[PDB]
């Protein structure tokens, strides 16, 4: 039950919870915080709800069952990457929690090697971020964070799988969240921390609309030596054709 | 005093038969018995619709002179007190139920539904040692007409209920 | 294993230092967990450590106690080099191990088996309280040489004190009922509890055992001097309060997404019965079970069915519920002549042999969390009457006895074969005074399955054919395969589903799925029972309460596990107010008839 959270608007400042957040991530990695500004428009996430209409072909909203409105919001400005849907209240919340994801990376992230090309999805402003809607027996596979880090709401949002991670019984470990925003980092600023972060299996919750601020670094982000020539993009777009059925278009089929 | 009380059975079989049986019936173990009586909670009329969301209900889901000061007034009352009773409401109970058998002797005559008109003699003291200590209350060693006509009141339709 | 001290080192380069998947060392985290929790027992995840040395792993068959042992204090100084403050903590901490793939069951256990380690599935018979056990007699006391003054014949008398104290709690094991093949009585084992697992387990409820086994020696010798009783006793060492394959889950939706699946079932729910389909109906229904739902607010209510069968001689009754102790998970068949209410619900006695305290599960609490069937029950005296009634109505059974306070819980159904007083049916005489069943236990069933043998000049010969039928179709590796096969050719003459299928079938369902409902008919199922209440007020006295209505969505429950909706449905729903109301209609007098047209409107 005991997860670290934080009072932010004794941090709003943006100088006070600079290392504790590395050293507490350090053991726990798994984050949660609580009463930012949007506890109103938060709560508006009803809107886009019935559009149904546009094919995914890696972009947009993949409609796979009514059941599945996923929102596979490739980013807007990057070369081959322009994207846009109607969510409105879902991109207030979207710039809001971007702010405070940036405040976050801003505050955990300049803890290590290099803190400037992670966060250089501000130069191009490259996230491509996942909305999910599980909109009206086996579901989604226990879900890393795809990306390296990322805030997003949530009601039930956790378990975990038979391995080796924070809470390594490897027993499902799921718990509750009134009013309680969960960040957790990824796979690859694990690698770039040096080997501290963990990951949480997900499945579908009362929240079964994962709104997804992933982080998502640049296109052409080059990782260190052993990512040099592999970078987190083309991996992660490989993940992301991974686990959901890929029928709509040839190469994922391929892949 | 006494106090018993536990689920009855048939569910509300209270309702159709007297305020008592809660256990067994037999009119032998109720004669050293005083007083039988129901309580009102809210929640009357979820026996009708509300239950379909009471079901839901499972599913979608101090102010007051302290507690230890009244135990202290109550044992400044064990050690010395005098608030008894005053002669004109005492007469006023006695009224209030010999003027009732008066009108019922009367309505006799009209042969009235009520099986066998008992004598309440036992529940009219007991008012009588209620309206008592509501005196107790107030400290006044000639009780106060105040709390003695207010129990007289309460008593009397609590009696008139359990006629009914 | 004398050298093992370079062992105990190489066994204990695992006992940190190992991580896997980023990092988060499996014990490095339960080491910290302990210096939180304080709980003086160790976890031993046993599928990494299956991956870390094959040696250590396998050590736990030669001297699996001795290793165990010496790990364990290896791993005590670990955490406390880690703390140095948890030494002092508690006194002394014992390892638990996570997983072995060895399920002997107990039918099946040898001397091969025994001292090594072994995990044991089961159900808590019965157990008992704390023993101080005793464990120049250091715990012989049959083995005096000559330390008496007058040790020729004049006795010389110990102590039964000062002695080292164990916390010790011996707990019986059976072996699942349903499972135990009829006519064998299920084995016991005694299991022993100590510090950290004592009391951590009741009876009536599964568990699943992985300590050792001993051949350990009781000093209550009772029989000879120098002749403990020796029991062949588990040392426990970790216990588990609590699969199949996915193309089996596929082609079993696929087949339970059909349309005709909730009367497949029914036809197929008996093997060799002819007509009774809607007492057929109400056996599936209490067989599937329905999502039960606690409640703080008011009370505990459970989902689960309660059908009582008012039979008749010659309807296949008995047969029926004896189908049911075969097919479902948890049968415990008790019959009304030995029932001897301390035997039914649980009771807590005191052994006369050993002066030993132990409380035993009963028939509802051997069944919990499945069916209890009983019949005869005009046949049992009222006592056992009362008892059943107070478990039914609290599902469970609380006890606060001499020496012992506990509640066991009892969630499981029962069926319940009858026998209206005398002789059969009377007439249309309501059913009440048919029977002499009190009404507050009448009121806790739900479904009364009210059968009865008509003559008829027709339809009792396509009956009998099909009796006569049926005792016909009764009575190597190529040869067991045509053999299978034509078992099954005979499963098909009863031409829907084949039962393995339908156990597997109900295994899934009572785990799987649990369905709940819409606020849409709710209401208007609610108005619906308004207007039972109506023609019930039409028909004079009536039990139509809560408990009435309830059974109704029950019920509809179990018909959308039948479906595995996970949500109530229209037609299913229906079913249910259809089975209700008619259950209803047999009990009452003449009334049937016009009661056929009176609370006619919901059909
Ligand atoms: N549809 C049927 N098909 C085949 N046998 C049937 C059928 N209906 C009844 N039977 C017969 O019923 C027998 C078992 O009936 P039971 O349920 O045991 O009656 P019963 O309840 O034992 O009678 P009691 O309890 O003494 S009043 C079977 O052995 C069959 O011979």
């Amino acid at each position: 039950l005991r997860v670290p959270v934080i009072d932010l608007n004794r941090v709003s400042d943006e100088e006070q919870l600079l290392p504790v957040v590395r050293a507490i991530l350090l053991q726990h990695d798994t984050f949660l915080l609580k009463n930012y500004a949007n506890k109103a428009v938060l709560d508006a996430l009803l809107a886009g709800l019935t559009t149904k209409d546009l094919p995914d072909t890696s972009q947009g909203f993949d409609a796979n069952f009514v059941w599945l409105e996923q929102y596979i919001f490739d980013t807007d400005p990057q070369l081959r990457f322009d994207r846009k849907c109607r969510n409105e209240s879902l991109c207030s919340i979207y710039s809001r929690l971007f702010k405070l994801g940036l405040f976050f990376a801003q505050l955990c992230v300049k803890s290590v090697v290099s803190s400037a090309e992670l966060q250089d999805c501000i130069s191009t402003s490259h996230y491509a971020t996942k909305l999910t809607r599980y909109f009206n027996e086996r579901d989604y596979v226990t879900f890393l964070p795809t990306g390296v880090l990322t805030i997003f709401p949530c009601a039930k949002a956790i378990r975990y799988k038979p391995s080796t991670m924070a809470t390594t019984d490897n027993s499902w470990v799921s718990i509750d969240e009134p009013d309680c925003l969960l960040f957790h980092t990824g796979t690859l600023l694990a690698r770039w921390s040096q080997g501290m972060h963990t990951t949480s299996p997900l499945q579908i919750d009362p929240r079964a609309n994962i709104v997804s601020l992933t982080i998502w670094p640049p296109l052409t982000t080059p990782i260190s030596s052993k990512g040099e020539g592999t970078i987190a993009n083309h991996l992660l777009e490989q993940q992301i054709k991974a686990f959901p059925k890929v029928a709509q278009q040839y190469y994922p089929r391929e892949l | 005093s006494v106090l018993a009380a536990a689920n009855p059975i048939y569910g509300r079989y209270d309702d159709l038969k007297s305020p008592g049986d809660n256990i067994d019936f037999q009119t032998t173990i109720l004669s050293r018995f005083d007083m039988i009586f129901i309580v009102k909670d809210d929640h009357n009329e979820e026996r009708d619709i509300s239950i379909a969301n009471h079901v839901i209900n499972i599913h979608t889901g101090g102010s007051e002179i302290s507690i230890e000061k009244m135990k202290r007034y109550i044992t400044y009352c064990r050690l010395k007190c005098a608030p008894r009773l005053s002669p004109q409401a005492a007469e006023k109970l006695s009224s209030n139920f010999v003027t009732i058998r008066k009108q019922l002797l009367i309505n006799e005559l009209e042969s009235t539904e009520r099986s066998s008109i008992p004598i309440t003699i036992r529940q009219l003291e007991a008012i009588i040692r209620i309206t008592e200590s509501l005196a107790k209350l107030e400290l006044s060693p000639i009780a106060q007409e105040r709390h003695v006509d207010e129990a007289i009141r309460l008593f009397q339709a609590s009696t008139m209920d359990a006629a009914s | 294993p004398n050298v093992s001290r370079t062992i105990a080192r190489e066994l204990k380069s695992f006992l940190l230092e190992y991580t896997d998947e980023t990092g988060r060392s499996v014990y490095g985290a339960r080491i910290r967990t302990l210096g939180e929790m304080n709980s003086e027992s160790l976890e031993v995840n046993y599928r990494h450590l299956a991956e870390s040395k094959a040696i250590l792993a396998l050590f736990l068959a030669k001297c699996p106690e001795e290793m165990l042992k010496i790990f364990d204090l290896v791993a005590m100084e670990a955490t406390e080099l880690h703390y140095p403050d948890y030494a002092r903590i508690h006194s002394e901490i014992h390892v638990r191990i996570s997983d072995f793939p060895t399920i002997y069951s107990l039918r099946e256990l040898r001397e091969s088996n025994l001292s090594s380690l072994v995990r044991v599935t089961g159900v808590v018979t019965r157990r008992t309280g704390v023993f101080p056990q005793l464990k120049q007699d250091s715990n012989e006391e049959i083995r005096i040489s000559f330390c008496t003054n007058c040790k020729s014949k004049g006795p010389f008398r110990v102590n039964g004190e000062k002695t080292v104290y164990r916390n010790y709690q011996r707990v019986t094991l059976q072996e699942a009922p349903g499972t135990v093949p009829p006519g064998r009585l299920p084995r016991h084992r005694e299991v022993i509890l100590l510090a950290d697992l004592v009391d951590v387990s009741k009876p009536g409820e599964e568990v699943e055992v992985t300590g050792i086994y001993k051949n350990n020696y009781d000093g209550n010798l009772n029989a000879k001097n120098g002749f403990p009783v020796f029991a062949t006793i588990i040392e426990a060492n970790s216990i588990k309060r609590r699969s199949w394959t996915e193309e089996e889950e596929r082609e079993f939706r696929k087949i339970s997404r059909d349309r005709g699946i909730i009367d497949k079932i029914i036809s197929s729910m008996a093997p060799s019965i002819y007509g009774h389909r809607d007492i057929k109906t109400a056996v599936a229904c209490s067989l599937f079970g329905g999502v039960p739902k606690n409640v703080n607010g008011k009370h505990s209510i459970r989902g689960d069915i309660n059908v009582l069968l008012l039979g008749d001689p010659g309807t296949a009754k008995s047969q029926i519920l004896k189908y049911v102790e075969k097919t479902a998970h948890r049968a415990v068949f008790a019959t009304g002549q030995g029932a001897s209410a301390v035997g039914l619900t649980a009771s807590v006695r005191k052994d006369p042999i050993t002066k030993e305290w132990t409380l035993e599960g009963g028939a509802l609490v051997l069944a919990d969390k499945g069916v209890c069937l009983i019949d005869e029950f005009d046949k049992m005296n009222d006592q056992d009457r009362t008892s059943i009634h107070e478990a039914m109505e609290q599902q469970s059974i609380s006890i606060s006895k001499a020496g012992i306070v506990t509640t066991l819980q009892a969630r499981c159904s029962i069926i319940a074969a009858a026998n209206p007083n005398g002789g059969r049916y009377n007439s249309t005489l309501p059913l009440a005074q048919n029977v002499s069943l009190t009404e507050p236990i009448l009121s806790r069933f739900d479904i009364l399955c009210v059968v009865r043998d008509l003559v008829d000049e027709e339809a009792d010969e396509r009956l009998a054919t099909f009796v006569v039928d049926s005792h016909v179709r009764s009575h190597q590796l190529n040869a067991r395969q045509r053999r299978l096969q034509r078992q099954r050719k005979k499963e098909e003459e009863i031409s829907p589903i084949p039962q393995e299928l339908l156990m597997k079938y109900i295994h899934y369902a009572r785990t799987k799925i649990y369905p709940k409902l819409h606020q849409m008919d709710m209401d208007k199922v609610s108005r619906v029972y308004a207007d039972l209440r109506r023609e019930s007020i039409s028909t004079g006295s009536f039990p139509i309460t809560v408990r009435h209505l309830e059974s109704i969505l029950r019920i509809a429950e179990s018909f959308a596990k039948m479906r595995l909706s996970e949500f109530v449905s229209s037609y299913d729903l229906d079913r249910a107010i259809k089975v209700v109301v008619d259950s209803f209609v047999d009990a009452q007098k003449v009334s049937v008839r016009r009661q056929l047209r009176r609370s006619f409107a919901i059909y």
